[PDB]
RNA sequence: GUCAGGUAGAGAAUACUAAGGCGUACGAGUGAACUAUGGUUAAGGAACUCGGCAAAAUGCCCCCGUAACUUCGGGAGAAG
RNA sequence: AAUUCCUUGUCGGGUAAGUUCCGACCUGCACGAAUGGCGUAACGACUUCUCAACUGUCUCAACCAUAGACUCGGCGAAAU
RNA sequence: ACCUCGAUGUCGGCUCGUCGCAUCCUGGGGCUGGAGCAGGUCCCAAGGGUUGGGCUGUUCGCCCAUUAAAGCGGCACGCGAGCUGGGUUUAGAACGUCGUGAGACAGUUCGGUCUCUAUCCGCCGCGCGCGUCAGAAGCUUGAGGAAACCUGUCCCUAGUACGAGAGGACCGGGACGGACGAACCUCUGGUAUACCAGUUGUCCCACCAGGGGCACGGCUGGAUAGCCACGUUCGGACAGGAUAACCGCUGAAAGCAUCUAAGCGGGAAACCUCUUCCAAGACCAGGCUUCUCACCCUCUAGGAGGGAUAAGGCCCCCCGCAGACCACGGGAUUGAUAGACCAGACCUGGAAGCCUAGUAAUAGGUGCAGGGAACUGGCACUAACCGGCCGAAAACUUAC
């Protein structure tokens, strides 16, 4: 997607890559994940790109997803449930819902879910 | 698509072969030295092709009298009358800057066919 | 006495002249401007023509502006800006509801293009005023981009106004003068103005006739 | 884009092999010398026997530049080396043979003798 | 540098008054048949049940 | 002070890893200047500066090949 | 004689301008060491200089990241 | 020897300035000791500019190459809570000279810690609050400010007054510049920490294939956007007014009268307009439009105190090339604001799988392939919400 304009989200570019990969894995696993709003914002394009690869169900797209997800179970979940589920939906596979901030740092929080209305 | 494509298409010209970096090509550049318009032929390897539409330029490099000369042209330049692709090149990248540090026979380029 | 037109900096590109010389031209959408109001010395104390530019939705436009445009007799437009003129015959030329097209300019006409420069944010003294940076090595302690000295000593005892310090730069009105209009695309309501004009692509600009090279 | 202390090869048969730019002529604080720009240099290397000796302060005109030079038609000329031709106050080359190509900037600047002697003026 | 004089009460308080909190803008949300006040930012989360209203 | 897995490696260097142990105790964000630590840099190439300070550079193995001078050991991994 | 205060001027070498320094001519009862002065290979994070290479040291600065700075939440000083 | 010894940090360089004129261009007078000319000496009128190196502790200087020129000074010999630390002046050491010695030396040398989070004023930028006589809203409008102001060659005039030559103009008219500044990113070039590719070591994804983590983004080759300069374009102006020196008046208070007297009229870069920018907090606050043209309650029914508000605006929300934290665009979808998706552009450079050829490394076809970002269009698929806060007149005096 468009790169992070400001300082990378994990304190480094490598940590941002790993953090987005883990957040995408968790989202594709549990449907919805609660995380700091900036992480949700950065993940939504990342996760939707992965879901697009899943929709383009092919071995090449499987490899393109596995070069970021690294979790075979979640990759299968993508290509067997989330690609078929979003076959008819053109974009906007994720939903960010702003929730209350944390008590320890007042960090803005958001729940990012997979869209299911169809 | 680009917002200024409706402006660029007017200046975009035909008669531009499908040359690619690594292709040996001779460009016929009009030179108007001394009120006389003549054609000077720059024959060399296309080592680069950057840009899009009207603003696209291609760089041609040739060794001449012991001095390597790169000469860049706009692809759709009206000062170029004809670009003739002599032989295609089987290079493995878009830009051939490495040809600057190479000289002699080591500056060979594989030809597709 | 001095033509002018509100437009939008569509972008920048290059064309070629009759001599095959490359002309870097900013492409500006000198779109239709509707004369909304005429400023007169009798009513306003100066001679100026108010132009309106750009399509806006009436829902977006507010009631004060909507009423001003109604009184003018024309549909509300996004931007409104005044063109100052020297004499009263200049405004006698204009009339409310008038259609101002890019053809008011001709190929080869020199124009002054006014626009709001790009926002450079809070800039340091090196970027903002061209301050010679201090040394990168040879002992320099954490002053590689700092201003240096600011004043004198006890005798001024203070820093003079206008001292070039670091602060927010850009986003200011800039009038680039004597820019040649390479071509006037009447079909697209566009001007190819040789060179650069201030501001980002899509920003409001005012292309007036060159005040110097009239 | 040649400046002070830049070393240029002599594209001329004057015996001088290399020169060090002392000054770029053209105006006070004139910073760079492109093709067709004149510089007073000093010969740092030279053929042991020849008209020009090592450590000679000479005038030369840059005939080839590594930095690509833009041209009116939007084209650019770039060379593999910075080369100057040693000239005299008549703006004519001190030597008789010019080696390697040269730019049309010499023709524009009226270095016509250099342009004529050059094997290829690009 | 170091403060040269003790700051007067007037100046200290004039500039200390700027350290103030901004009250959140609360909008009404109906959840479990009850009308609670939540920020419009959390309006959607409260409707979806993602806000802990205690 | 003791033990000293693997793969590269001469190696107990170094990189990555096994076992094992940790994420170490303010966080979240945010492309301001500026500072610090890293990175890259056209064309020049010490013109900087008290001073090549800093950086940059050379860097390993094998074949060759190695100067002035020398206390005959060296210099020497000369240099190339 | 090997003796460099040498200010030695003169001349050159080295730079376009070349310091350190290197040479001959130099310098008269000299001048300073019959043992305290000269040499001396090797060595040196010693002082000084010239080269090749290299480079953001500089022409002349630009951009990227990170830690600060900045914003929010918690805790919460200091010199004066 | 008047402040400072319960501390006012030195020389030089750097950085950043600011001011004076005691002039290194622009205007004149004299010399024309130029009879003349190119030139130059001298004396009267700050806007800009006034280079880079070597040797110098080097405050000074000299030298090299330029320049239109390489000005002189003040500002704590401006500037160390801005930098350096070469000089200088601690503590180590050597040499020279003095001293019996400890030691001394405006003697020669090497080495030798530059602290501080800015409270006030000041300055550079940003906001918040009030004003600005109703509550808003666009468009402004210059009182006052700031910025800028530099100057070269070459050509024509013209080989043109001297009229011996050598040499060689003023004044005007063109071309191309150097330095500086501004904007901008089409080109060129730099960068590129979610782009593409190659590749080393290692460990993983069971394995092969294909990938991933780490090693500076591991390294390397490219690299759109943005930001940039080394790039592109533009600017200094053209005119007007008032001003030293040069004059005009009929000629006097004064006689053939007289530059001129007292009076009155005309001729630089400096000054004021002109150009660019800020600007009504310009306390002396413009032509328009919007609601209204008071909705209700309470003490007084004076003067007030609160709600609701019409108008518009915040705050939230989606955002930006706008940003330290502000304001600008979109949005309560009556929507393309961002993301996604679909294309295009562009960058990489020929994906994976399969097949073929090679005992293999690998190569070829599938196939301008694959991957991907900033740009451009579409596309409401996701989020811009079934929402909260602010936000209207006391009137009186004076002509028609
Ligand atoms: C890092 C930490 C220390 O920083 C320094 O050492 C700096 C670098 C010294 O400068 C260093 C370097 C240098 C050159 O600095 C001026 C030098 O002169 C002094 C002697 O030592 C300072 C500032 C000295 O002052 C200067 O002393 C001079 C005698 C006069 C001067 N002023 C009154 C005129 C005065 O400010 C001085 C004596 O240390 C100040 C006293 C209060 C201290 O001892 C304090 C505790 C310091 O130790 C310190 C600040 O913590």
């Amino acid at each position: 997607p468009k790169p992070t304009k400001g300082p990378r989200l994990g304190g480094s570019s490598s940590h941002q890559s790993a953090l987005l990969a883990n957040l995408a894995t968790s989202l594709f696993e549990h449907g919805r994940i609660k995380t700091t709003e900036p992480k949700a914002r950065a993940l939504r394009p990342y996760a939707e790109k992965l879901i697009t690869h899943a929709k383009k169900g092919a071995l090449h797209n499987r490899r393109e997803v596995m070069k970021k997800i690294r979790d075979k179970d979640v990759v299968h979940t993508l290509f067997a449930e989330i690609g078929p589920f979003y076959a008819d939906r053109n974009g906007g596979y994720t939903r960010i819902i702003k929730v209350e901030n944390r008590k320890g740092d007042n960090a803005p929080m958001a729940v990012i879910e997979l869209v299911r209305e169809k | 698509m680009n917002t200024l494509d409706f402006v660029d298409q007017a200046s975009l010209r035909d008669d531009i072969p499908t040359f690619s970096p690594g292709d040996t090509v001779n460009v016929h550049v009009k030179v108007i030295e001394g009120s006389k318009e003549r054609i000077q032929v720059f024959k060399g390897v296309v080592i680069r092709r950057q840009g899009g539409g009207i603003s696209e330029t291609f760089t041609v490099r040739k060794e001449s009298y012991g001095v390597g000369v790169e000469r860049t042209f706009p692809v759709h330049s009206p000062n170029i009358d004809h670009i003739d692709v002599l032989t295609r090149g089987d290079v493995r990248r878009a830009k051939l800057y490495y040809l600057r540090e190479l000289r002699g026979k080591k500056a060979k380029i594989k030809e597709k066919r | 006495a001095r033509k002018g037109i509100l437009g939008t900096k569509l972008g920048m590109t290059q064309v070629f002249d009759e001599n095959n010389k490359v002309v870097p031209v900013t492409v500006v959408k000198a779109g239709p401007n509707v004369v909304t109001r005429i400023r007169t010395t009798e009513r306003d104390g100066y001679s100026a023509v108010q132009l309106a530019y750009g399509e806006i939705s009436p829902r977006k436009v507010i009631k004060p502006v909507a009423g001003q445009f109604a009184a003018a007799g024309v549909n509300p437009r996004r931007h409104v800006a005044e063109l100052r003129l020297d004499d009263e015959a200049a405004v006698a030329e204009y009339e409310v509801g008038q259609e101002l097209t890019a053809e008011i300019f001709s190929d080869g006409a020199y124009v002054d293009v006014t626009g709001t420069s790009k926002g450079k944010g809070f800039a340091g003294t090196m970027k903002r005023h061209g301050f010679r940076g201090q040394g990168a090595a040879h002992g320099a302690q954490a002053v590689h981009r700092r201003p240096g000295s600011i004043g004198g000593c006890a005798t001024p005892g203070r820093v003079f106004k206008g001292t070039r310090m670091s602060g927010r730069m850009g986003n200011d009105r800039v009038t680039t003068q004597n820019l040649k209009v390479h071509k006037v695309d009447a079909e697209n309501g566009v001007l190819l103005i040789k060179g650069a004009i201030p501001g980002r692509n899509g920003g409001l600009v005012v292309v007036r006739s060159a005040i110097k090279r009239g | 884009m040649i400046q002070q202390e830049s070393r240029l090869k002599v594209a001329d048969n004057t015996g001088a092999k290399e020169i060090l730019c002392i000054r770029v002529l053209g105006g006070s604080s004139r910073r760079y010398a492109g093709i067709g720009d004149v510089i007073v240099a000093t010969v740092k290397d030279a053929i042991p026997g020849g008209n020009v000796k090592r450590g000679d302060v000479v005038k030369a005109v840059v005939v080839r530049t590594v930095k690509e030079r833009r041209r009116a038609d939007g084209s650019y000329i770039k060379f593999d080396e910075n080369a100057a031709v040693i000239i005299k106050n008549d703006n004519d080359p001190r030597g008789t043979r010019i080696f390697g190509p040269v730019g049309r900037e010499l023709r524009e600047k009226k270095f016509m003798k250099i342009v004529s002697l050059a094997p290829e003026v690009l | 540098a170091v403060p040269k004089r003790r700051m007067s009460r007037a100046n200290t308080r004039s500039r200390r008054a700027q350290w103030k909190a901004e009250a959140p803008g609360l909008v009404t949300v109906s959840v479990a048949g009850q009308q609670r006040k939540v920020p419009r930012r959390l309006l959607k989360a409260a409707r979806l049940g993602l806000v802990d209203l205690d």
